[PDB]
DNA sequence: TCGAGAATCCCGGTGCCGAGGCCGCTCAATTGGTCGTAGACAGCTCTAGCACCGCTTAAACGCACGTACGCGCTGTCCCCCGCGTTTTAACCGCCAAGGGGATTACTCCCTAGTCTCCAGGCACGTGTCAGATATATACATCCGA
DNA sequence: TCGGATGTATATATCTGACACGTGCCTGGAGACTAGGGAGTAATCCCCTTGGCGGTTAAAACGCGGGGGACAGCGCGTACGTGCGTTTAAGCGGTGCTAGAGCTGTCTACGACCAATTGAGCGGCCTCGGCACCGGGATTCTCGA
């Protein structure tokens, strides 16, 4: 009864069936494994199936400190009194910090290279050995942390392990919220969604409901029309570094070998800063090497993300395209001219009719991929609406929001109001040379690089106590 | 020229339906009249006055949107 | 017979961006042109009044911002600073 | 020489950087303008006519027209608390009014 | 909950005064539209073959993204206006909010 | 011989106008005020079309803005008539006849 | 001795329209005027005539929104005013 | 750090009494205070605005003056 | 040369003509300033200044007073309907406010 | 310390012209000069406009009877108009 | 809660005029170089905003009481509403005129700019005289007897 | 409607601090030119503003029946003003300190200005379809029992 290894459509298996003459595989027997996801409260025939978020929904850095006592106890260090995170005790990128390693009984990390035996990084979400680039910002955000915390100490002697940990975690939350939502969503929902969707604050209303939707999990994968196809590493002189300077995307998948013997995380962020994301065009969905070559080497077949998106859609029981548009004041079509003036080609809307039947049928991952992206985001107007809904209710709900009264002094959140990505690069990398703002939108060397000595680094001098 | 009845009942009636007005007295019409002959003397002064600076003989749209911006009543649409 | 430029290919232009199938009329077309003559006129007499208020002779970009700042509301102006920022960014990138 | 690149490309905008600048010169404003003020005021110009232009648009949508009238404006503008707020002083020409009727007035 | 906290707890626990459970991890989702699903509680549009959705068969996820998503590798365009900064952060904020378990 | 009440037809104009973009006053005895009215600061002017409709549309945005400020005041002491003394505290504070 | 209700109140009127000087404590107004201030700026520091000149106008609009409620309570027959005619008197104004 | 309430209720019925008002109820007061703090939050906000253009610590009154000038309140007598 | 005449004393008036020029060549208002424009602005300056000057000074006159304190400028202005029309939104600093009285609120 | 001007020293002349025998505080003193101030930027302003909106580039002395004409309201106007053609007729007399 | 009459919604052809696309071309925007004056930076000076300290003491605070007012209910009638008929002129569609808005060419006079200098005006220092501050008086004015 | 009963404008001293004035000097306004471009003045073209006629008919007006709501009694509960005694920081006057506003000197770099080139946009001309248009069929919001 394993998905890896079995066809069967048998609970709490459902998998994606192949179509007669398929580009990949010939057979009909062979399917796409899938997985349904866990319902809430299994057993019961009469209340409606709902799946369970398994880490808070507020943005509190939980991938970095996670959600779970016993994570947040195993990341912490507790050999000592400065209130750090664990660290690796193994290996280091140039004398800096790596991520502890985890024990996993099916360790994936160790498929991609069978000689250098390296297992996954190990950190606040189960997923941080995605992709190398994954583990650079991890590693990233944890030595933010160590150092935050040993400047901290090194202000304020009396202070013990446990408020120095509390503060530090306090303001990397704090970071990941401004970094958030003062550099990301407006880059995604664009001006008019982001301005609509996510008003000036006023204050913690406590009746605002700071839940995750269900169409949020499958409306936030908009991101996967952003893949490119190539993995990217620079050298000091952000040049194509030797050897492979570009990877196929589907050798670097759940590749943590490449982060630890291969200069660390320096060349990663270099190329992370260094090389553009792929446009979402109505023709071009999404690559071949996460439509068709996803996940080789940990498991029988490459994947199909797409497919994966829209059959989740369907396994987590969303509604169609037409009442999501319905709930956003948006028409909903029914006929093929509705559908091409709608998603404005009327090329796709034949195909989608043709496929589905209905716009009522189509899934809303697809839908959501398909109409054309909003001026300056990257989404469409329902996609849009739902992220920025979801993050409307996300903040205005936390009462612990950086900017709410009681949780950081007035002189600490002038403080705080400095930072930046880029700050956090340089402070906890070799790297010298770093993107300007909005380090989101900056993509060509040295076009928009800076040498980052310019940039002010956090003054912790308001958080001293007398 | 008592051009100011021509402003009829009805059509005073008309503005206040789409004021939310849902019962009117007797006695609203004149003072409706009255504040619309002071609002137009304002606006049209102001109007002509524009027009005379120009050297004109002909009120353009432009000297009535002018007169209403002095006024803090800019109005969209005609220039 | 003149040349009257006006925002009209400009304001086409972004609609075009935003809402390729609708069109626009003559009349939504004038107050279109009569909205941003009227905004690009406030942000520039705000920041004419902030730059004579320092004793500067010039208007650069700190004066642009802060008129915006003053003038729009709420996240209206933070959103603005935003889009100039950007735009000067990459003016200077090339 | 080169050939020609208008500066509204180099921005990445489509209002006219050359011609806001031009208008900020001879507008009576200061003595100089600086190489960025331009660009700063189209962006802001454009960002704005992007907001109501979307907002127009959606209300012509939900209207089942395909074309843009003032009173699409006027529904775009008065049913945002900012903009209205911008343009409180500002009356849309063949615009109309917001549909309200007072509580007590009703049956 | 505590009557006074200084610092958030790591289940997200008791930011909410009035209502305690709401918030936090492990928590069930948020539904902003009744679930539809093929029977309309437990079997997902396209579970048992031939049972139309709405009165129409259920398209294969395969096949839509086949006949739709599929495109030439060679022809893929970058983005001009961002990096894989955009999809790096995006990533890592769903890594932050949301992850939904699946049975190993 | 069927009959509304009394307070039917006047929420259905309230309904009706309120919906329209129309100008509610008749177009040449509007433009006779106006000439009338412009008769006290200069004789014989000539008038554009365009002019005189965006008098029209200023007056009756005006008399509107008045009228629903007036309902609000003629609302506060718990009326539902239109009075002129709900006009003059309207204006009164508005600042016009202050 | 008693006075009759309306007495010393119109005693008040008349004595308080005609002195100029401020009628708030200035120190708990400078308090006020730091303590909003603060939520933009840190470290922030205060003329004299800057909180003296917040002081007049903060003093001036009040006494000006109170003659308009004064206004809007004897629109409705009455003699004591109520929040309702202030906020009567700014949607009117126009603030609201 | 509730310094709104040290606008005390005998200041405020005086400023009614300057303001012409023989009697007051007593949700008044609240009213009043509410009213207050927006007032100031504006004026405030565009006055440190003013500063920070300046590059200054200091809040000086002429900026007072250029934010009730930019609310439409000019005020007479401080600064020019 | 000659003994340099200020062009406020050949206008007859007691506002600088000279110094509203330099304001208005600075003030970034056009491309070039008249030479009447000085003058005609420090005309209706003074004008205005002595007008609300000799409500004051009357005012402080009916108070007993020898010197003018805000209190006798504001009683100027909202006595007077132009002057209260064209200071509709400006504040006096200490100069009160008139004292009126609802007949209402008189006893009766 | 630099030298700062105000309107003091021409407020005071007037005064004494009007009322020899009544003097003025200093508060009063810098009322009557924010007074002279206000009422100069809006008399500029609005000859700034008049003579934007005729394509011109000068601010004459009609520009500034029309500036008052719309700005002082009534009797005030009249008068003012008065005072201030005087001044320019005197002007072009010597 | 259900018939009758009426107002509005919403389908289906129609053609029509207004918005959108296309074609020249010209005036404005771009490209390439210099000048020097405005602004960024660094340094020193000395206001003045800031933070206790002690004493009055004017005022804020809280309470007891009762009188005036807000609130609600009742009754009248008359003023406002909605419909039927008739009349009045708003409106649409040519028909014609012509007065003024808009455009174009020349020039000349008024404004910007530069150089010198000298006197009005600003910052300083002072003393004396209106003005806020006590004190008793004669009114000024309110409440049952 | 008077006796006192509270409050206050007023006549008579009394310090006092701030305004009107004298003075030094310095920097900005005045006198005197020159250069150039903005507008003052005609002069022509057309367009769009005004007056008129005439048929349609949409709407304004006059009248009338009736009903509902505006306004004047009438009473009752309560809360807001008034007076009193206790408490508390407001205000004042000195005290010391140093943060930062303000002025000054260097230097450089960035925007104004000029000349050459070309293409972006604006006006004029088709052209077709979005929609305001006219029947006509549902759809119902309401009123009277
Ligand atoms: C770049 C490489 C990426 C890979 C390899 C990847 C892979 C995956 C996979 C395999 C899933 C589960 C599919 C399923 O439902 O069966 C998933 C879920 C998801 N992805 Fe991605 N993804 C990537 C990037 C992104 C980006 C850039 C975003 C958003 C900007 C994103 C948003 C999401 C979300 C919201 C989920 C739902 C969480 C969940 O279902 O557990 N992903 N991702
Ligand atoms: C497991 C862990 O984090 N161990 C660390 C160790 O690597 C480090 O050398 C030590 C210094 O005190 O602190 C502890
Ligand atoms: C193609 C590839 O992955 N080659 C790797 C190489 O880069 C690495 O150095 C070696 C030892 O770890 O293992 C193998």
């Amino acid at each position: 009864v394993n998905c890896e290894t079995s066809c069967v459509q048998q609970p709490p298996c459902f998998p994606l069936k192949i179509p007669p003459n398929d580009p990949r595989i010939k057979n009909q027997a062979d399917c796409i494994p899938f997985f349904r996801s866990c319902p809430a409260c299994p057993g019961s025939n009469i209340t409606i199936r709902n799946q369970i978020n398994a880490l808070t929904s507020f943005v509190d850095a939980s991938m970095v400190y996670g959600s779970e006592e016993p994570l947040a106890r195993n990341l912490r260090n507790m050999s000592n009194q400065l209130g750090l995170l664990a660290v690796n005790q193994r290996f280091q990128d140039n004398g800096r910090a790596l991520l502890p390693f985890d024990n996993l009984h099916d360790d994936p990390c160790l498929l991609t290279n069978r000689s250098a035996r390296i297992p996954c990084f190990l950190a606040g979400d189960t997923r941080s050995s995605e992709m190398p680039e994954l583990t650079s910002m991890h590693t990233l955000l944890l030595r933010e942390h160590n150092r935050l915390a040993t400047e901290l100490k090194s202000l304020n002697p009396r202070w013990d392990g446990e408020r120095l940990y509390q503060e530090a975690r306090k303001i990397v939350g704090a970071m990941v919220q401004i970094i958030t939502y003062r550099d990301y969503l407006p880059l995604v929902l664009g001006p008019t969604a982001m301005r609509k969707y996510l008003p000036t604050y006023r204050s913690y209303n406590d009746s605002v409901d700071p839940r995750i939707a269900n169409v949020f999990t499958n409306a936030f994968r908009y991101g996967h029309t952003l893949i490119q196809p190539f993995m990217f590493r620079l050298d000091n002189r952000y040049q194509p570094m030797e050897p492979n300077p570009r990877v196929p995307l589907s050798r670097v998948f759940f590749a943590s070998w490449r982060v630890v013997l291969e200069g660390g995380i320096d060349p990663i962020l270099r190329g992370l800063m260094a090389t553009p994301a792929k446009l979402n065009r109505q023709n071009q969905i999404a690559v071949d090497e996460i439509r068709e070559r996803l996940f080789e080497q940990v498991m029988r077949i490459g994947l199909d993300l797409p497919a994966l998106n829209m059959q989740r859609s369907r396994d987590h029981g969303l509604p169609g395209y037409n009442a999501w548009r319905r709930f956003c004041g948006l028409p909903q079509p029914e006929t093929v001219g509705q559908l091409g003036t709608v998603l404005r080609n009327l090329k796709l809307a034949r195909k989608l009719m043709e496929q589905y039947g209905t716009p009522n049928n189509i899934d809303i991952w697809m839908g959501g991929v398909s109409e054309p992206l909003k001026r300056k985001g990257r989404v469409g107007p329902l996609l849009a609406c739902i992220i920025g809904t979801q993050f409307r209710k996300l903040r205005d709900g936390d009462r612990f929001w950086w900017e709410n009264e009681g949780v950081f002094s007035m002189q600490q959140r002038q403080a705080l109001a400095q930072i930046s990505l880029p700050r956090i690069i340089c402070d906890n990398t070799g790297i010298t040379t770093v993107s300007k703002n909005n380090i989101f939108m900056s993509n060509s060397y040295p076009r928009d690089f800076v040498n980052c000595s310019t940039l002010p680094a956090l003054n912790l001098a308001s958080w001293r106590e007398a | 020229r008592d051009n100011i009845q021509g402003i009829t009942k009805p059509a005073i009636r008309r503005l206040a339906r789409r004021g939310g007005v849902k019962r009117i007295s007797g006695l609203i019409y004149e003072e409706t009249r009255g504040v619309l002959k002071v609002f137009l003397e304002n606006v049209i002064r102001d109007a002509v006055t524009y027009t005379e600076h120009a050297k004109r003989k002909t009120v353009t749209a432009m000297d009535v949107v002018y007169a209403l911006k002095r006024q803090g009543r800019t109005l969209y649409g005609f220039g | 017979k003149t040349r009257k430029e006006s925002y009209a290919i400009y304001v086409y232009k972004v609609l075009k961006q935003v809402h390729p199938d609708t069109g626009i009329s003559s009349k939504a077309m004038s107050i279109m042109n009569s909205f941003v003559n009227d905004v690009f006129e406030r942000i520039a007499g705000e920041a004419s009044r902030l730059a004579h208020y320092n004793k500067r002779s010039t208007i650069t970009s700190r004066e642009i911002q802060t008129a915006v700042r003053l003038l729009l509301p709420g996240e209206l102006a933070k959103h603005a600073v935003s889009e100039g920022t950007k735009a000067v960014t990459k003016y200077t990138s090339a | 020489r080169a050939k020609a690149k208008t500066r509204s490309s180099r921005a990445g905008l489509q209002f006219p950087v050359g011609r806001v600048h031009r208008l900020l010169r001879k507008g009576n404003y200061a003595e100089r303008v600086g190489a960025g003020a331009p660009v700063y005021l189209a962006a802001v110009l454009e960002y704005l006519t992007a907001e109501i232009l979307e907002l127009a648009g959606n209300a012509a949508r939900d209207n089942k027209k395909t074309r843009i009238i003032p009173r699409h404006l006027q529904l775009a503008v008065r049913n945002d608390e900012e903009l209205n707020k911008l343009l409180g002083r500002v009356t849309i020409a063949q615009g109309g009014v917001l549909p309200n009727i007072q509580s007590v007035l009703l049956p | 909950c505590p009557e006074q906290d200084k610092y958030r707890t790591i289940t997200g626990m008791c930011n909410n005064r009035r209502s305690p459970t709401l918030g936090a991890s492990n928590r069930a989702f948020v539904r902003w539209l009744p679930a539809e699903y093929e029977d309309g509680f437990s079997l997902p549009y396209g579970w048992t073959p031939g049972v139309k959705r709405n009165g129409f068969p259920v398209a294969l996820a395969r096949a839509v993204s086949n006949e739709i998503v599929r495109f030439p590798t060679d022809q893929l365009t970058p983005d001009q206006e961002r990096s894989l900064m955009f999809m790096q952060w995006g990533q890592l904020l769903d890594h932050d909010l949301d992850f939904t378990p699946e049975p190993a | 011989p069927h009959r509304y009440r009394p307070g039917t037809v006047a929420l259905r104009e309230i309904r009706r106008y309120q919906k329209s973009t129309e100008l509610l006053i008749r177009k040449l005895p509007f433009q006779r005020l106006v000439r009338e009215i412009a008769q006290d600061f200069k004789t014989d002017l000539r008038f554009q079309s365009s002019a005189v409709m965006a008098l029209q549309e200023a007056s009756e945005a005006y008399l509107v803005a008045l009228f629903e400020d007036t309902n609000l005041c003629a609302i506060h002491a718990k009326r539902v008539t239109i009075m002129p003394k709900d006009i003059q505290l309207a204006r009164r504070i508005r600042g016009e006849r202050a």
